[PDB]
């Protein structure tokens, strides 16, 4: 195999610098050209920076020159991504890739190293029940859920009864609020078994070290 | 810059079948485009350089095509491994561009979305805060449309919409409205409805709770 | 289309007589020219491109690279 490992990647301040690492192995690293392409949050790939294997030139796009700094050094077999005065765009999953050879499009292209980027310390999550108010419409299914509010960085794992009842289960992305994260997690079972059954929404947040259990009760 | 087109978005195609998926591209490549394959997870694979040859250790019944400014990637009897978003790059000058990405979905029997509406929680009402939320669940296809109507004259200010991924198990999206709101001007109103438009029925299907 | 710079080699020929050929320079592929080329120099003095989609060209994958 071709393989490129790529470390490095973190949490930094707007303002800030980092600098990314990426190991290549399975090939004449020194005899090959090697660049950096990142996927922004929204999704979307967007070219970072090039550099030429007869050592000469570093090509970047208006976007980042002069902030972000390529560089290689083939002893090692390793290509730096050196960032700085980062920003709030720059919040991506960072790609080495390896260019070359006979038609230049990037054949390999590493793990893919993460850089979050922004000034929000770490904060365990709120979380609310949800259960149906009222109105007494029943009918032979019933959904619950949970909500999950204010917490940061985003990596929270919801979890139903010790995953008993994990069928019947929709877990939604966390939109950020409020330079905050806020997800939401339902849940559906049989009308008849809930009121009388155990059910619990446990929320863990590694992050913050945190875990926090919910009974749903009714109204 | 290359503006690199990738038109549509995501694109439904039920498995063992022949999927097109285009690329346009602003200005003249010379056939110095490319794909890639991003798996839901895992990392990207070169599939196809230049216009049409394809890189080693991809299966035969991809195949590229194209001139000038259109292109077409094109797999024969897909496979459940091809889920996943497809990208076209061009590397014909710099600064190298990319596609938006074609997001590759399996077809199923269009179905309507169960509707749940929930008041905000006592315990959230003690913080001070008040979160009314829309749970829409296992519908088809991921098309789909939110109201939120405040006392019966609709408000589009603290809305936020989160989708899923197509459920692996059955082929079903599901989302959920979260209608953030200041505490006091929640108990200013009484009437919190949350209406969705779909293609499975004309008009649109209503849950609503009142404070009481 | 305002023109950018080009590759030396746009059109080949897999159509000479090595007979001719002194010399054989190689370049990679690059940003300024996507395909990579290679330019066969002849007795006289000419040079040319020699086609990569003929079997011209596994002597290249191996040879530079």
């Amino acid at each position: 195999e071709v393989k490129l490992v790529e470390s490095g990647g973190g949490l930094v301040k707007p303002g800030g610098s980092l600098k990314l690492s990426c190991a290549a192995s399975g090939f004449a690293f020194s005899r090959y050209d090697m660049s950096w392409v990142r996927q922004t949050p929204e999704k979307r790939l967007e070219w970072v920076a090039t550099i030429t294997s007869g050592d000469n030139y570093t090509y970047y796009p208006d976007s980042v020159k002069g902030r972000f700094t390529i560089s290689r050094d083939n002893a090692r077999n390793t290509l730096y991504l050196q960032m700085s005065r980062l920003r709030s765009e720059d919040t991506a999953l960072y790609y080495c890739t390896r260019q070359g050879l006979l038609y230049y499009a990037m054949d390999y292209w590493g793990q893919g190293t993460s850089v979050n980027v922004s000034s929000a310390k770490t904060t365990p999550p709120s979380v609310y029940p949800l259960a149906p108010g009222c109105g007494d419409t029943t009918g032979s299914s019933v959904t619950l859920g949970c909500l999950v509010k204010g917490y940061f960085p985003e990596s929270v794992t919801v979890t139903w009864n010790s995953g008993s009842l994990s069928s019947s289960v929709h877990t939604f992305p966390a939109l950020l609020q409020s330079g905050l994260y806020t997800m939401s997690s339902s849940v559906t079972v049989p009308s008849s078994t809930w009121p009388s059954q155990t059910v619990t929404c446990s929320v863990a947040h590694p992050a913050s070290s945190t875990t926090v259990d919910k009974k749903l009760e009714p109204s | 810059d290359i503006q690199m087109t990738q038109i549509t978005s995501s694109l439904s195609a039920s498995l063992g079948d022949r999927v097109t998926i285009s690329c346009s591209a602003s200005q003249g490549i010379n056939n110095y485009l490319s794909w890639y394959r991003q798996k839901p997870d895992g990392t990207v694979k070169l599939l196809i350089y230049y216009t049409s040859s394809l890189h080693s250790g991809v299966p035969s019944r991809f195949s590229g095509s194209g001139s000038g400014t259109d292109y077409s990637l094109t797999i024969s009897n897909l496979e459940p491994e091809d889920i996943a978003t497809y990208f076209c790059q061009q590397f014909s000058k710099l600064p190298y561009t990319f596609g938006g990405g074609t997001k590759l979905e399996i077809k199923r029997a269009d179905a309507a979305p169960t509707v749940s509406i929930f008041p905000p929680s006592s315990e959230q009402l003690t913080s001070g805060g008040a979160s009314v939320v829309c749970f829409l669940n296992n519908f088809y296809p991921k098309d789909i449309n939110v109201k939120w109507k405040i006392d019966g004259s609709e408000r589009q200010n603290g809305v936020l919409n989160s989708w899923t991924d197509q459920d692996s198990k059955d082929s079903t999206y599901s989302m959920s409205s979260t209608l953030t709101l200041t505490k006091d001007e929640y108990e200013r109103h009484n009437s919190y409805t949350c209406e969705a438009t779909h293609k499975t029925s004309t008009s649109p299907i209503v849950k609503s709770f009142n404070r009481n | 289309e305002d023109g950018d710079l080009q590759c030396l080699c746009v059109k080949t020929t897999s159509q000479v007589r090595p007979r001719h050929i002194t010399s054989l320079e190689v370049i990679k592929a690059g940003p300024h020219c996507p395909t990579a080329q290679l330019i066969a120099t002849l007795k006289n003095g000419r040079k040319i491109c020699l086609d990569l989609q003929a079997p011209l060209y596994k002597k290249i994958i191996k040879k530079l690279l």
